[PDB]
């Protein structure tokens, strides 16, 4: 476990060595940010239909009363470009939001604990998780049980034994085809059936598809043996 | 889950084929350039949106020919083979039920073309029919595998007792599953039955989805007509200004129907960046819930419909999703 | 020899699961994976 | 039973606790091994 945790750390380098792709929802973040500056910036060279752009040269080449007119529409088209830039950057902010929150979120039940949620905390049965810090963003690697290599078994959903049926008390009854055994839900570590692994309820009739196998008593042997030296005891006083 | 992919040119909708609108509209620089970029984006994000939802199995799950669930009868959320799209029965009720709605927006505005205003309406990347394939394949590996194709591999386990691991997670010992086994399927029956019937009888039902089908109509009605506005200009009609005046006295004219139409620009696509928000907010929702409830079993109260959750079965819908959440 | 080509996309590999009435599969063993993922 | 349930101090500390019985299935077995065992006794005091 060590090693498949030391190895799969191994390919988290190789991954964000290898390919520029790996942080593309940072990259695209800082991109959108850089494109609506320079689009801001590339809105002061438009002439909003003044005679020039350039402020300056609006106030030298014309008088007061003429220059408000030409001003006047420099100042509503930047305006403008102004609150374009602002209201892009207001709902981007919160997409931006949406997104810390959702870090916040997975630090606090990735990092801080052990979640429950399917697919929340990656892909797999999550173990935990760590942070790493990125440039305006952060990175979980996330660590997961992955079940990997399967076999087929017979199986059914309780055992007669006595005519009360057995149910696992947890994990789930198999069978290799010649023997019945109980094991863990996501794990095939097989066990002889007993009562200790099982609880019973209600007779043999009710239960769709239950089959008929032994359930050991782990106590019965203690009693047989403690029997055999009652036995010898008895045989013995036999003699005297 | 989306919205109809609708891009907007900013030069066809403010100067429609005059090369005189043309030339004054570059005097304003990018906003146009800007306009059908914000557009774009919105478009490219209901794919992503779609595909984050519906595309978290990475394989297409068949279910079998021999339908041996136990005796609960998965027939009205399991696809139709005879159907021409695969849908389920139950994703055939939700279809009509919105189709009514989007046949007049596509008519209003099944190869789509650009409208003369510039309106233009994109198809999705994932058709009709490739989202029942992915729902198909969620709803497959849930009634055959469980939780376990959330996981790993799909990993089958008999249907009764996978319901018995559920019925464990809320904290019910599984032999209250076998001993009412008949129980419980022909109340699962029963229920889907309550579905169809509802589905086919409601007049309001699926307003959740309506309201982004009419939300997205009514923003492209109030679009459309602000073309009609004068803005104090001699006339709302772009020729009848060139045919009239010259090549001066136009100019004052169209720069009132330039700087107008502009601004119910600048106004739908902030509407519709604001909407599209809402719609990526409840697709993430949705994606939550298609992890949480339909590839696993959730804990979290009320998160899976009202009762202890069991598990949860995905239905297409236009525009959607539909979960038929299962509760003890 | 490449060119551009067009294609109708495939949603995923095909998976007919062999379910049963009373047939199981369980992992023998298991990949512990760790998997990045980036957030703003 | 002694399986369904777990013991932890006595009955002063818990406000509101009741009396009743707690039975043990190794109990009943013992016994049927007590009459197992007594009636041998019983034969081997008659020969
Ligand atoms: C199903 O699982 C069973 C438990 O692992 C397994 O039974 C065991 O099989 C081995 C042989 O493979 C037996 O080993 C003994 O075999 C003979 C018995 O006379 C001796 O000569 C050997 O030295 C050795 O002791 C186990 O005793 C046997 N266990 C039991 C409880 O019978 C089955 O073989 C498995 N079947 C399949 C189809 O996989
Ligand atoms: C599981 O084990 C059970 C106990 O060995 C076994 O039950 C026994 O089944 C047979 C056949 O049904 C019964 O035989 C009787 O059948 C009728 C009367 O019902 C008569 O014609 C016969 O002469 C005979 O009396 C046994 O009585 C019955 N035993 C009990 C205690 O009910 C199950 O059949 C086994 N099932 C499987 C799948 O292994
Ligand atoms: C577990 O068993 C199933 C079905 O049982 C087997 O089917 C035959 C192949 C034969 O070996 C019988 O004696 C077995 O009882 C396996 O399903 C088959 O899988 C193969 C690919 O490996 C596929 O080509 C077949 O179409 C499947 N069979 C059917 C009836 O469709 C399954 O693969 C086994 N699981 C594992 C993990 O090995
Ligand atoms: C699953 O339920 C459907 C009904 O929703 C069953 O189909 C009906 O079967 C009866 C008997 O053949 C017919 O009279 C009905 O007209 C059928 N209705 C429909 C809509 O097909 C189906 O048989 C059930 N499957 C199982 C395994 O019980
Ligand atoms: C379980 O999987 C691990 C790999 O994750 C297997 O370990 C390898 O075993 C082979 C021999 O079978 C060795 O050559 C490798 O060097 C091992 N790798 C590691 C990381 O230890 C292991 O054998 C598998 N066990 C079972 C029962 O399938
Ligand atoms: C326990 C049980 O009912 N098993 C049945 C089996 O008897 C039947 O042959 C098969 C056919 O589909 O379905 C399953
Ligand atoms: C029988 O009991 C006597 C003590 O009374 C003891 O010495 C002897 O070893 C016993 N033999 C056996 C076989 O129990
Ligand atoms: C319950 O309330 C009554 C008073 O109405 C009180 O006499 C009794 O002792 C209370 N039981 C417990 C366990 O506190
Ligand atoms: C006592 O047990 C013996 C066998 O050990 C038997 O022959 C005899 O009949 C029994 N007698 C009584 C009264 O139990």
């Amino acid at each position: 476990i060590a090693n498949q945790f030391n190895s799969a750390i191994g390919k988290i380098q190789d991954s964000l060595s290898s390919t520029a792709s790996a942080l593309g929802k940072l990259q695209d973040v800082v991109n959108q940010n850089a494109q609506a500056l320079n689009t801001l910036v590339k809105q002061l060279s438009s002439n909003f239909g003044a005679i020039s752009s350039v402020l300056n040269d609006i106030l030298a080449r014309l008088d007061k009363v003429e220059a408000e007119v030409q001003i006047d529409r420099l100042i509503t088209g930047r305006l403008q470009s102004l609150q374009t830039y602002v209201t892009q950057q207001l709902i981007r902010a919160a997409e931006i939001r949406a997104s810390a929150n959702l870090a916040a979120t997975k630090m606090s039940e990735c990092v801080l604990g052990q979640s429950k949620r399917v697919d929340f905390c990656g892909k797999g049965y999550h173990l935990m998780s760590f942070p790493q810090s990125a440039p305006h963003g952060v990175v979980f690697l996330h660590v997961t049980y992955v079940p990997a290599q399967e076999k087929n078994f017979t199986t059914a959903p309780a055992i007669c034994h006595d005519g009360k049926a057995h149910f696992p008390r947890e994990g789930v009854f198999v069978s290799n085809g010649t023997h019945w055994f109980v094991t863990q839900r996501n794990f095939y570590e097989p066990q002889i059936i007993t009562t200790h692994n099982t609880f019973v309820s209600g007779n043999c009739d009710v239960v769709i598809g239950i089959v008929n196998n032994t359930v050991y008593d782990p106590l019965q042997p203690e009693l047989d043996s403690f029997k055999e030296e009652l036995d010898k005891y008895f045989k013995n006083h036999t003699s005297p | 889950v989306s919205m109809t992919k609708t891009s907007v040119d900013c030069t066809m909708y403010i100067c429609g084929d005059s090369t005189e609108c043309s030339n004054l509209l570059l005097q304003y620089g990018s906003f146009c350039t800007q306009l059908n970029r914000a557009l774009t984006g919105i478009a490219v994000e209901q794919d992503k949106n779609t595909q984050e939802v519906f595309a978290q199995v990475k394989q297409i799950y068949k279910t079998p020919p021999i339908k041996d669930f136990g005796g609960f009868n998965f027939s009205q959320i399991l696809p139709d083979p005879s159907k021409p799209s695969k849908r389920s029965f139950i994703e055939d009720l939700l279809f009509n039920k919105v189709t009514l709605a989007d046949a007049g927006f596509i008519k209003q505005y099944l190869i789509c073309a650009q409208k003369f205003n510039g309106l233009t309406v994109l198809p999705p990347l994932l058709t009709d029919e490739m989202i029942a394939q992915y729902t198909s394949a969620l709803l497959a590996g849930t009634i055959t595998s469980g939780w376990t194709f959330g996981a790993g591999a799909a990993l089958q386990i008999p249907f009764a007792m996978q319901m018995a691991y559920r019925f464990n997670g809320i904290g019910v010992t599984q032999n209250v599953l076998y001993e009412n086994q008949k129980l419980i399927a022909n109340q699962f029956n029963s229920a889907i039955g309550k579905i169809q019937d509802s589905l086919s009888s409601t007049a309001s039902a699926l307003g959740k989805l309506q309201d982004v089908v009419n939300q997205n109509a009514q923003a492209l009605n109030t679009l459309v007509k602000q073309l009609s506005s004068n803005f104090g200009a001699i006339s709302s009609v772009l020729n009848d200004i060139l045919a009239r005046l010259d090549k001066v006295e136009a100019e004052v004219q169209i720069d009132r129907l330039i700087t107008g139409r502009l601004q119910s620009l600048q106004t739908y696509v902030t509407q519709q960046l604001i909407r599209a928000a809402e719609i990526r907010a409840s697709a993430n929702l949705a994606a939550t819930k298609m992890s949480e409830c339909v590839l696993g079993q959730s804990k979290r109260v009320d998160f899976c419909g009202k009762g202890y959750h069991l598990m949860s079965f995905p239905q297409s819908a236009p525009h959607g999703v539909v979960f038929l959440h299962v509760t003890y | 020899s490449q060119s551009i080509i067009a294609y109708t996309m495939s949603l995923g590999a095909e998976n007919s699961v062999a379910y049963s009435n009373n047939s199981i599969a369980i992992p023998i063993n298991f990949t512990i994976s760790v998997t990045t993922e980036i957030l703003p």
